[PDB]
């Protein structure tokens, strides 16, 4: 049979109910089946050609979003604003009586009906923090062991001994800051990290999907930054916002602000900007204000330790900050092993003199590739720097391995046998390679150098006591 | 050699129904 | 007979359904002739006098448009924004649920309604991300083999059999990077290799994007152009399809982070595309190739191992690649001298041939004809360079133009339908005679890189 | 939510709580004296000093205290008396269309001049004003502040002024604020937030290292478990450590534009949020070898280690000096320090 839709607005006693349909409000009955007593304010109710309220419900649709300025008094009603700057009370539905509203929040309105039914989340953030999770997992990073279960320790340990720290009166820390030289990997931790929060959600929860999605705001550095007055404030309090409101009991939200080595600005330098006056100050303020964040994770990656301000560095804001270093001999050989694993097609005349045995021919030849990339001798000479005193100090190749040099080492390595495949036919994959594609990268790096290069003056003049003043390319042609 | 940033200015806009 | 037409809603297990008529939401009960599990969200459904739905046609085609601002996380909504900057949560109809909906794209929607019905495809984003199909093949460039190899290697061979790349677990190279002197010929091995990867898949698109076009008054606008750049890119990448993007005259814009220039926005905007390259989300299909005369201005985080990992220095031709570029540059059908054509018995290509050996060894020599410049090192030794070291392919062309000038001349001066050998060599000579911005002043980049080539450095450089 | 601290968590700072409650809490205590001698309570309060030293403490003791006392006086409503205390958590002001932050700071005072009743003050702390401050002339990318700073410090003093209303500024960059704003009759009282010494750090280390707090049998061994004793005597060797010049505590060399050479340590750049981070990260060595070893028991050698391991971590974060802290020391010297080196193995 044909029937209508309405919305119930209160309850009476007399086992009679207003319904707002059609324009207009009408007291109407509820028939015997239906309980008054189960329906609820703002929920939809349907009823008959004879008005007769049969079918209860709930209501989700379509309506102009509301701004949410105050709430009054009495606490059943709320001033909300629309597009058009109209300011409106509407009676609050009962899922709204879920988090504590805030003065801002977007709402879902009927004007008509007088009721505001739920709280969209915000557009500005949901649509660009989220990211899809990374496949890289602890596992797959090799030579960072200590600094790996420094951020295990930072991260996850807290809230899995939630009563220990309790005992202790501890709370997690409120910053990691990862730094370093270009190239020994931070994002490689920040997508383990969020791996792992993505794991511990979806399967341990095990609440819904997607739900592992929402935790974890990623946002790139400068993408906050945008041509207007109060916008970038705007964002970063939205973000904060949406992060207090996501923090539960022992659940944790981290915000990555990846490249924070430029974060918006240094505060007190940049001719050509000046939003750091007031980009910074809304981001001291957002973290350890008056009022502080209870379960939310502020991990930012760096290049340049220098050019972050000072007063987000001091504890309190960034806690925990984990250095990593260019990898040594005994790291180069972790992270090889991370990639020339067992199952690559490995060359018959190679595994010869293994007698078959892979892992072990796999190992020879990471010893062998570690031996030849870390040797001291004028093929490795890569460049001379002198400084204030002038004393030349060579430089060689191990001063800039890092694991994408090895990645690409690899990789370079890879294509060549590939090559080989195709034009000789015989299949497999053989040191002589390695040997070649590190001979090879080495060489294509001859043109890096210039009159000043970063990321390493602030580890080179240290321990000399120099400022580098002059860089020279060694003996070549 | 210098960044701006804008202050928007909104203009009157009215309909019926 | 009359029938009207409303909104469908959603299907109930009691084989009911919501109808939106009249700007009213009825329910109703589908007809016996029509089967209740067909239906989907937002059809079009013919109601009666009785109020059944008889029969569902298409999606409507007509109503407002409005800018998709999020899609909710249950997936059956999204927000949007109006004309007037109104802001609705709107149903998604069956076929909004290619690649899955954007924010920026335009929906048809009825407010009344409530649902949006089809993506609308706008004609102004598409003009902002120029993609034109390049025309330039590997045979309009000489003197390059090696490097087209290198290029071939590096781009072509991931993508002729990823299968074999899969199998051996290697990951294509996502950067290239292409250095040289300025005029050796840097855009076309970029064009040159779009048009070879468009003419190999048996469907793929390119992204060309200047330099100071991403250069703006404002704050925060060039960083937003990177990423409608880099979203366009993975928009089209999604489908699997290659997709190719170009970075021409790097040096001006992103350049060293550090010092670099005294006043720029440059330390706001090369992270920017640095997050675009290397983060947290990756992308997949998609090649960066930059071009830039001056490597060592390039920022170094950018020159890091797997980003623009590849990396290919041009050189300025020899005579063998003078020679090609003559060649490629110098066709049969060209009209030539009917002397020459009479000495050759009609051999037009030897004809030719010669010529172009001639002008290749007339432009290499050292004799005090072809004098360029003088340069005095550190160690005070004066040496002439001669046009030999600084032949690049622009002056190749330049010396052709104003040959067939110098011919175009003969020609409305004589009448004799031909092109002299002798026009070429005034040619050769004439190039000179106008300034072609090889000259710099006391001590240029370049002229210190040669230097360090040599060993000492350069303090003097005098016209000759 | 009004913060749980108290002023009874402040360890340090004794003049300037004093001084925090004169300007407030004094003149409201004690009307009829004030009325006697004409006297009106300071318009204006400022805090500044190195950033971690407790300025936001206080600003939320305050605050505290205020709700307390709205509350014994007035009612047992929460919102009521959390209403007379107001925060601007920066640049909140800011808005994109044109003077319209005028109009909200506008709304604000004229709401908060309503609300004071001669008894009843009414609070608005501006959170790190540091972007509102602004000397009108130093702006590259915008001048907002050129509309902002006048419609501010006309609504505070003017042909109409405000009676009963304490504006509280706190700020770290006080070199970038307004003269006009930083005048008598606009910010009344100068407190100066000054970095832990030896007594302080005993304290803050008192405040954070509480009798409650589990200690190792081995620890209580000495003392024969006088808990306090022996948390005092490890609070008395933490802070002797910390605060020693030893060859191992030297920090930085600082070279003047004059040329003066000064070697400063690990303590010239402490603060209290250092000593909680030391004490949280003792804590989670010790919650740690619980767990690996089945033990409970805060041990001294994690203090002591830890506070190397925190010295370490913060050891090498200079930037072609700044004037942050500089500016002082170089006023000092005679010239503004211009080389720095980092005096670490
Ligand atoms: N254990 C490891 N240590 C270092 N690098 C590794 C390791 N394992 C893998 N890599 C490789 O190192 C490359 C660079 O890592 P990553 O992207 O984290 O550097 P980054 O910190 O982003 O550099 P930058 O800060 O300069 O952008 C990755 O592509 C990854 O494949
Ligand atoms: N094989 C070749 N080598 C070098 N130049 C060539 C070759 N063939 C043609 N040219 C000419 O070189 C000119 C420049 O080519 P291209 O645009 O690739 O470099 P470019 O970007 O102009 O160099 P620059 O960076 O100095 O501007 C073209 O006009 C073309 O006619
Ligand atoms: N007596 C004390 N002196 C200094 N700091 C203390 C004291 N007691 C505790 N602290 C700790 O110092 C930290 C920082 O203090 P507060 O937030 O008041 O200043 P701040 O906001 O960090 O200063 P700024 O805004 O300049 O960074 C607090 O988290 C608090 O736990
Ligand atoms: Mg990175
Ligand atoms: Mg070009
Ligand atoms: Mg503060």
């Amino acid at each position: 049979p044909p029937s209508g839709y309405g919305v119930l607005l209160a309850t009476h006693d007399d086992d009679t109910v207003d319904v707002f349909t059609s324009g207009r409000k009408m007291r109407l009955t509820c028939s015997p089946n239906i309980d008054a007593a189960s329906l609820k304010k703002g929920q939809t109710v349907r009823l008959n050609e004879a008005l007769t309220v049969v079918e209860a419900g709930t209501f989700e649709a379509v309506g102009e979003i509301s701004t949410l300025r105050e709430i009054l008094a009495d606490g059943h009603r709320a001033l909300v604003v629309g597009h058009a700057d109209e300011e409106r009370v509407v009676w609050l539905a009962d899922p709204l009586i879920p988090r504590k509203l805030r003065p801002g929040d977007s709402l879902l309105v009927d004007t008509k009906a007088g009721y505001a039914f739920e709280r969209i989340p915000k557009a500005e953030v949901e649509d660009l923090v989220l990211e899809e999770v990374p496949d890289v997992s602890y596992a797959d990073i090799g030579g960072l062991s200590r600094q790996i279960e420094q951020i295990r320790d930072a991260v996850e340990l807290p809230f899995l001994h939630k009563e220990l720290y309790r005992e202790y009166s501890l709370r997690p820390p409120k910053g990691v800051l990862l730094y370093g030289p270009p190239g020994c990997g931070k994002t490689l931790i920040a997508k383990a990290v969020a791996n792992s929060l993505a794991k511990k959600m979806a399967e341990v929860r095990g609440d819904d999907a997607h739900e592992a999605k929402s935790y974890f705001l990623n946002i790139k550095g400068p993408e906050l930054l945008n041509k207007f007055v109060g916008e970038t404030e705007r964002h970063i309090r939205l973000i904060f916002q949406r992060a207090r409101e996501k923090a539960s009991e022992g659940t944790p939200v981290i915000v990555f602000f990846d490249e924070m080595d430029s974060i918006f600005r240094t505060r007190g330098t940049g001719v050509s900007s000046d939003v750091e006056t007031t980009v910074v100050p809304q981001l001291l303020s957002e973290i350890d204000g008056v009022e502080g964040l209870e379960n939310v994770i502020v991990i930012g990656a760096s290049n340049r330790e220098d050019m972050i301000d000072p007063a987000i560095l001091r504890p309190g804001r960034l806690d925990v900050k984990i250095k990593i270093e260019r990898p040594d001999a005994e790291a180069a050989q972790d992270i090889y092993s991370k990639y020339l694993t067992e199952f690559l097609p490995v060359h018959a005349d190679d595994l010869a003199e293994f007698d078959g045995d892979r892992s072990a021919c796999i190992k020879a030849m990471i010893e062998k590739v570690v031996d030849r990339m870390y040797a001291e001798i004028d093929d490795n000479r890569f460049l001379e720097v002198t400084y204030a005193n002038g004393d030349k100090e060579v430089m060689y190749f191990k001063d800039f391995n890092s694991g994408a040099m090895i990645q690409n080492v690899v990789d370079r390595a890879k294509k060549n046998a590939i090559k080989s495949v195709l034009e000789t036919g015989q299949p497999g994959l053989r040191i002589q390679h390695l040997l070649d594609s590190i001979v090879d990268e080495f060489a294509e790096n001859e043109d890096l150098p210039n009159t000043t290069n970063p990321d390493d003056w602030a580890r080179i003049s240290g321990k000399k006591g120099e400022r580098i003043v002059y860089i020279r390319t060694l003996v070549t042609g | 050699g210098s960044m701006a940033q804008e202050q928007t200015k909104r203009g009157g806009g009215g309909g019926d129904d």
